[PDB]
């Protein structure tokens, strides 16, 4: 792994200094269907003219992000995103931007969002869900390994491809940061406790992300769940967490160690690293190299019929994309 | 029981995500 892990730093490296910029244009995809929408924007399924490849584009506003100060964030986003390199990333296969908006286009996973189909399961066997927990095990590993901190793990962001394996997207929160950092961001049920306590954080947010991540996949619900962002921080910060009956005991100690919140204590946080959870019980039986390769058994494979097909999305309210006649926030986006 | 008590309240669907 180290030396993987060296090799893979490199080539992020040279990405990461020197960014690709202005891949492609609008007028090189036909628009079909709005796949989700955010607060600067939406992700829509589009067609490559020149190609007949779909790809999932995102559309930021520019006004919109320098309004609501997101600037760097997303200047975050899209530098990283097109600079790393993993299994189990999304890849950006064009970013450009216009007048308006900014522009990301990302290969289509058609298999949509993990989020949905947990719902409608209900919840996911154990064996189910360390199938997937093994694949973000080694996105943070890998992501980590360059300084990177995720901050968004949620099964919205979660895509499962035409394999069965999972597609990481959203890196709006995604940064390269040595150290600590301060920024309240995230998603409510997902918050590890000292980014709620405004005491600066580290890497270890990801790690307790996970454990939120593995419990809401085995349980079908968050371990921390309410109706209001405020009454689940109360929840998160007590600590107080507990485990449906039908967890195994691996399970729940794996649980314990990743929603932990003595940061001293907390599994991928430790002397060890990530070898205290991929060495620990609960994922005895898992590969890590098969699981790196693609080469386990998927345990589920999302009914696809032909590209463009988008019946594993819910469907949102379309809008017209509009694109001044004038250049907004032009220095604000320059490197983009 | 939990479930039936997460599967009334209002947090069900997608949940976005939060800033500053
Ligand atoms: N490459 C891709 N293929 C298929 N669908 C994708 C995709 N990238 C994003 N999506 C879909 O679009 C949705 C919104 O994308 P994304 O999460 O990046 O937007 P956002 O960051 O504005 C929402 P938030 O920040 O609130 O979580 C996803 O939850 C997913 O359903
Ligand atoms: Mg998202
Ligand atoms: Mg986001």
């Amino acid at each position: 792994v180290k030396e993987f892990l060296a090799k893979a730093k490199e080539d992020f490296l040279k990405k990461w200094e020197t960014p690709s910029q202005n891949t492609a244009q609008l007028d090189q995809f036909d628009r079909i269907k709005t796949l989700g929408t955010g607060s600067f924007g939406r992700v829509m399924l589009v067609k490559h003219k020149e190609s007949g490849n779909h790809y999932a584009m995102k559309i930021l506003d520019k006004q919109k992000v320098v309004k609501l100060k997101q600037i760097e964030h997303t200047l975050n986003e899209k530098r990283i995103l097109q600079a790393v390199n993993f299994p189990f990333l999304v890849k950006l296969e064009f970013s450009f931007k216009d007048n308006s908006n900014l522009y990301m286009v990302m290969e289509y996973v058609a298999g949509g969002e993990m989020f949905s189909h947990l719902r409608r399961i209900g919840r996911f066997s154990e064996p189910h869900a360390r199938f997937y927990a093994a694949q973000i095990v080694l996105t943070f590993e890998y992501l980590h390994s360059l300084d990177l901190i995720y901050r968004d793990l949620k099964p919205e962001n979660l895509l499962i491809d035409q394999q069965g394996y999972i597609q990481v997207t959203d890196f709006g929160f995604a940064k390269r940061v040595k150290g600590r950092t301060w920024t309240l961001c995230g998603t409510p049920e997902y918050l590890a406790p000292e980014i709620i306590l405004s005491k600066g954080y580290n890497k270890a947010v990801d790690w307790w992300a996970l454990g939120v991540l593995i419990y809401e996949m085995a349980a079908g619900y968050p371990p921390f769940f309410a109706d209001q962002p405020i009454q689940i921080y109360e929840k998160i910060v007590s600590g107080k967490v507990r485990f449906p009956s039908h967890f195994s005991s691996d399970l729940k100690d794996l649980l314990r160690n990743l929603l932990q919140v003595d940061l001293t204590k907390r599994f991928g946080n430790l002397k060890n690293g990530v070898n205290d959870i991929k060495n620990h019980k609960w994922f005895a039986t898992t590969d890590w190299i098969a699981i790196y390769q693609r080469k386990v058994e998927a345990p589920f494979i999302p009914k696809f019929k032909g590209p463009g097909d988008t019946s594993n999305f819910d469907d949102y309210e379309e809008e017209e994309i509009r694109v001044s006649i004038n250049e907004k926030c032009g220095k604000e986006f320059t490197e983009f | 029981t939990t479930y039936a008590d997460f599967i009334a309240s209002g947090r069900t669907g997608r949940r976005a995500s939060i800033h500053d």
